[PDB]
């Protein structure tokens, strides 16, 4: 609706019988290959993300958000728990860290 | 033998100019679109086209209209069993009704 991207801002223009706008917008750039899934496996338990995908750079998981690649390890805050690891088509292994483990220990 | 009624416009001085777009080029737009669709998402409507699986579009799609993700992966087959007949449905109702 207002130029090509993820719209900003807008700035308007006067000009001779119309007007003109500025339209501000945000454009992603430089992209990169990555294996991803959609969901975890987890003491027989299915994660899923909250906000973002997972992704991998081939040996480890991250979570990321889909618009810029900012890799987060994948803990028990940003995913939830739903079902077992029997029904989703695609999930794969790994471990989720929880943060409340070496609290406990310590 | 028998004289037509484009002939007799084109007789009398009204003609029909072709259009600059064929048929074959309409066809090729739809059929980008649609390949950019099945194989992006959204994300060619606003730069470069970024791959995605179709499950991770859908899942997209259900977290967008507020429906929690885990709904279609796990219910997966039965929504894909569902387009499936919709789409069968759309097909039978535009070769027996013509209206
Ligand atoms: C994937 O990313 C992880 C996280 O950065 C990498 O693991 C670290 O890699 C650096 C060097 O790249 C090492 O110095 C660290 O010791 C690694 N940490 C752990 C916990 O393994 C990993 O190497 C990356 N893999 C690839 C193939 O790029
Ligand atoms: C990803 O893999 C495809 C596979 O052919 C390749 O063409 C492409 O250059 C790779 N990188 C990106 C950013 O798509
Ligand atoms: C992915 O695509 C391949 C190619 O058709 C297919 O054989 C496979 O079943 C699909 N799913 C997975 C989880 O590999
Ligand atoms: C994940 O681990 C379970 C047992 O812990 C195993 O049955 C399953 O095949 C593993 N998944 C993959 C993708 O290897």
């Amino acid at each position: 609706f207002c130029g090509k991207g993820y719209h900003l801002m807008s700035f308007p223009q006067s000009a001779p019988h119309g007007v003109v706008f500025l339209h501000v917008t945000y454009v992603p750039a430089q992209e990169k290959n990555f294996t991803t899934a959609p969901a975890i496996c987890h003491d027989g338990k299915a994660h899923f993300p909250r906000e973002g995908v997972f992704v991998s750079n081939g040996t480890h998981w991250f979570v990321t958000q889909r618009n810029f690649y900012e890799p987060q390890i994948i803990t028990t805050d940003n995913t939830f728990v739903s079902g077992n690891c029997d029904v989703v088509i695609g999930i794969v292994n790994n471990t989720v860290y929880d943060p409340l483990q070496p609290e406990l220990d310590s | 033998a028998a004289r037509d009624l484009i002939c007799a416009q084109k007789f009398n001085g009204l003609t029909v100019l072709p259009p600059l777009l064929t048929d074959e080029m309409i066809a090729q737009y739809t059929s980008a679109l649609l390949a950019g669709t099945i194989t992006s998402g959204w994300t060619f409507g606003a730069g470069a086209a970024l791959q995605i699986p179709f499950a991770m579009q859908m899942a997209y799609r259900f977290n967008g209209i507020g429906v929690t993700q885990n709904v279609l992966y796990e219910n997966q087959k039965l929504i894909a069993n569902q387009f499936n007949s919709a789409i069968g449905k759309i097909q039978d109702s535009l070769s027996s009704t013509a209206s």
